[PDB]
């Protein structure tokens, strides 16, 4: 418990130096700093977005590339709050109209072998996963509410600033208002939202068994 | 001694008869030879982990031989049995294979035929809890959905995940009171601790013609776990063993009135049965006199037709499906349509091509496409193939192709110069892939063929896919008096040896190895060699009431081309089989004709081609 955030205080210090010092190119020609500078040349078009590869991550520090094939879910959170520590210290002072830091979605593409869907067993449950295949359908987006806060009924008791936890997975408001059994609601003027869609992607044709009718995802 | 007087389910629970039955094993797993003094669980288990499979086969019968108690306990208690013989195959392959513990630390050993084999509707309370044999059709086959295997939550007031609880399959399992703050409420799954395990649930059936002998057929349900999901697809005909375990419902009891509970067959082992060297093969090709020793194989009773049999193993083979350069596809199929007045075995040279043949299907024209259908086990709104899906590489037998009805026979022509169906139903818009050899044969109007008309009026089918076959032969009878007698004794003869007091080997194995090892060559000889043949009867067709040999029909013939590479797996285009390719693809075109055209043609040509 007392670890946990000893440990994290440590991964999102070494997610941290690895946008901050990873370049390229060689020594005779010249070098890059790859992601400080697509950082801050996302930032001041207002995009909010990098694109992290995985063999940088890998040939930087190799333990890091591996923590994130295993745990992606705990480790992406530690990833995308060095993302925006950094991409503080790169393009401060911002000018007039905005100085609130924005959130930064980091993305990441690979360069490996591709999967199946048939080839997703249960052992690969909350693993990086690459498959390819053919998109089929398109939800319309929609709100997703992130940062959320309730309130009580009866004594008006608020209890804000509660985060709620990516993917489709809701929350259990309290009963214990500390007052009726369940005496919260939420309070709509203070909850920020992100779109979310939700596609259906079927796989590719020349991979069926030859049996029956192509399965999706 | 390992027969004591209690229960046999609580004997094997107690430790003392489980060491011994633990140590029982190891012995039978390390010692057992066959025959011949081979180890057989040395080298079996071998080839097991030469593929990551941690799945391990026992036969039964070598069990009871080596093993005369065990194989009498396990059909009385098997829900612990199988769970110790688990525990014994593991120790014996971390020892053939120390470091296999990074492939899934976990082995299932199956049960090969239990001699107790079994229907389907005889399954009655005495067989609860008892490992049992069965067989039957499966009619239904839910997705491969990941359940718990062991559980593992989290408290929601003090960050701590409570104990790892196993899911048995009846009841949803229940977690305490934490631990660590007594916060007994709505815990939540921690899926990262959590272990999951494969999932899937069929409905299988009574064989048809089996056991429903004059009543309707029973079902059940299985479940079959993490190695044995997508061993089946409906329609396959399976074998289940596995125990017959019950559990209660609170449905049936609210239906009909009394306290019953629902059965389900936890599978252990499903052995699909249905249907799947050359230094011979070398020489019986090389005879260079093939075509005569096949010819007379197919068919095997129905005598005559000696001329349809040729076209027919042209077909069965096929041809070459080569992709022309020019982007425009060519299709490597060959499409034959028979017709004919009543009484000349069309429908038995379709049932024979069922058989000879292999992955072949089978249809009626009085289905074709896939189509939404409510599934039998899942209660779903799911899409179901049609018949054309499932030759998608084989072949199609239709049958009566007169009475298809006007959607049909809009969906069939798509599907000959196309071999692609799009899908825009009320599940889901889809494009598959169909890509068949269409078998089917017509009727004649007014009950009797009548060669004054072309065969496109006694047909009774529109013009443009009488076009889409490359064959059109033409069935018809004799009352010649010499053959009555050849007929008559064979279907006589036919009736003296049938009742209860090349082979069918050779071309088998022959259609499964000439399909593969060939890739006929197309070379430029030929060339020329057919145009001065087309630049005559062009102008002698279309001289009269007909129209000549056109490029559909070319093509037909260059298929046939290559449908004699696969016989003597020749592979390369000579002038000598353009002599037959051309010889047969003038053979489907003067019966298609005229009275007397018919016979002007013939006494042109037949003449003409040097037959
Ligand atoms: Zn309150
Ligand atoms: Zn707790």
């Amino acid at each position: 418990a007392d670890e946990g955030q000893a440990r994290k205080s440590q991964l999102q210090r070494r997610f941290k130096e690895f946008l901050r010092q990873y370049r390229v190119g060689t020594d005779r020609t010249g070098f890059t700093f790859k992601y400080r500078d697509e950082l801050k040349r996302h930032y001041n078009l207002g995009e909010y977005w990098i694109e992290v590869e995985m063999e940088d991550l890998a040939s930087f520090d190799e333990d890091l590339a591996d923590y994130l094939y295993k745990q992606p879910a705990e480790h992406l959170q530690l990833l995308e709050e060095a993302a925006k520590e950094v991409a503080d210290e790169v393009t401060r002072p911002r000018p007039s109209g905005e100085e609130v830091l924005q959130d930064i979605q980091v993305m990441l593409k690979s360069d490996a072998s591709p999967s199946s869907i048939r080839s997703l067993k249960s052992d690969m449950m909350s693993h990086l996963v690459k498959i390819p295949g053919i998109i089929i359908a398109a939800s319309a987006v929609r709100a997703k509410a992130t940062r959320i806060s309730i309130q009580c009924r009866s004594c008006r008791n608020t209890l804000t600033n509660i985060a709620m936890r990516p993917g489709l997975e809701g929350y259990a408001l309290p009963r214990k208002c500390n007052c009726p059994l369940d005496p919260y609601f939420i309070m709509p003027d203070k909850c920020k939202c992100v779109d979310f869609q939700t596609l259906k992607l079927q796989e590719l044709p020349d991979a069926v068994p030859h049996g029956e009718m192509p399965r999706h995802m | 001694e390992d027969l004591k007087g209690h229960s046999v389910r609580e004997w094997v629970s107690m430790a003392g008869p489980r060491l011994e039955i633990h140590h029982r094993f190891k012995n039978f797993l390390r010692t057992h030879v066959d025959s011949h003094g081979h180890n057989v669980f040395k080298e079996r288990i071998s080839d097991m982990c030469k593929e990551n499979r941690e799945s391990l086969v026992v036969n039964y019968e070598d069990l009871a031989a080596r093993e005369h108690v065990l194989a009498y306990f396990l059909p009385e208690a098997p829900a612990e049995l199988l769970q110790i013989f688990d525990e014994a195959a593991l120790e014996v392959v971390l020892a053939m294979y120390p470091k296999y513990d990074r492939i899934t630390n976990h082995i299932h050993v199956r049960i090969s035929h239990l001699p107790l084999v079994e229907e389907l509707r005889s399954l009655r309370q005495l067989h609860l809890n008892q490992l049992i044999r069965t067989s039957g059709v499966v009619t239904s086959c839910t997705g491969v959905l990941p359940q718990l295997s062991m559980v593992k939550y989290n408290c929601n007031k003090c960050n701590f995940v409570l104990g790892p609880f196993c899911q048995s399959q009846n009841q949803e399992v229940k977690p305490g009171s934490c631990p660590e703050c007594q916060s007994a409420g709505p815990f939540e799954v921690n899926m990262e601790e959590t272990i999951y395990q494969n999932y899937q649930r069929i409905r299988i059936q009574e064989s048809p013609g089996k056991v429903a002998a004059g009543r309707l057929p029973r079902s059940k349900d299985a479940i079959l776990l993490a190695d044995l999901v997508d061993s089946c697809k409906p329609g396959d005909e399976i074998e289940l063993t596995g125990i017959y375990h019950n559990n209660y419902d609170g449905s049936l009891n609210t239906a009909n009135g009394f306290p019953v509970f629902a059965t389900v067959i936890l599978a252990n082992h499903v052995a699909k049965k249905d249907n799947k060297d050359v230094k011979m093969i070398t020489s019986l090709s090389k005879d260079q006199q093939i075509g005569e020793k096949i010819f007379a194989s197919i068919a095997p009773s129905i005598y005559g037709h000696e001329d349809i049999k040729r076209g027919l193993a042209l077909a069965l083979f096929g041809g070459e499906p080569k992709n022309p350069g020019g982007k425009h596809k060519v299709r490597g199929d060959i499409n034959v349509l028979l017709c004919g007045d009543p009484g000349t075995a069309k429908s038995q040279f379709l049932k024979y091509i069922e058989k000879v043949s292999s992955r072949a299907i089978f249809t009626t024209g009085q289905g074709l496409t896939a189509y939404v259908q409510r599934h039998p086990v899942s209660r779903e709104w799911t899409l179901e193939a049609g018949a054309l899906v499932l030759a998608d590489r084989g072949v199609c037998l239709i049958d009566e192709f007169d009475k298809m009805n006007d959607q049909d026979r809009t969906s069939i022509h798509e599907a000959m110069e196309q071999q692609s169906i799009s899908i825009s139903k009320a599940g889901i818009v889809t494009s598959l892939q169909a890509r068949c050899t269409v078998i089917a044969a017509a009727n004649p109007i007014g009950g009797r063929y009548d060669p004054s008309l072309t065969f496109s009026e006694n047909v009774d089918l529109t013009e443009p896919i009488i076009s889409r076959f490359d064959i059109l032969c033409v069935v018809r009878d004799t009352v010649d008096p010499v053959q009555d007698e050849m007929l008559a004794r064979f279907v006589v003869g036919s009736h003296v040896r049938h009742h209860p007091s090349l082979p069918q080997e050779v071309l088998k194995k022959y259609i499964i190895y000439a399909k593969e090892r060939v890739h006929p060559k197309l070379n430029q000889m030929d060339q020329d060699k057919v145009a001065k043949m087309y630049s005559d009867l062009r102008k002698e067709s279309m001289a009269t009431g007909s129209i000549p040999i056109t490029v559909r029909h070319i093509e037909s013939m260059i298929r046939m081309a290559e449908a004699h590479a696969r016989i003597h797996l020749r592979d390369y285009v000579i002038e000598d089989d353009v002599n037959m390719a051309i010889r047969v693809m003038l053979e489907s075109f003067i019966d298609t004709q005229k009275f007397s055209v018919m016979r002007s043609m013939r006494k042109t040509f037949a003449r003409y081609l040097s037959f």
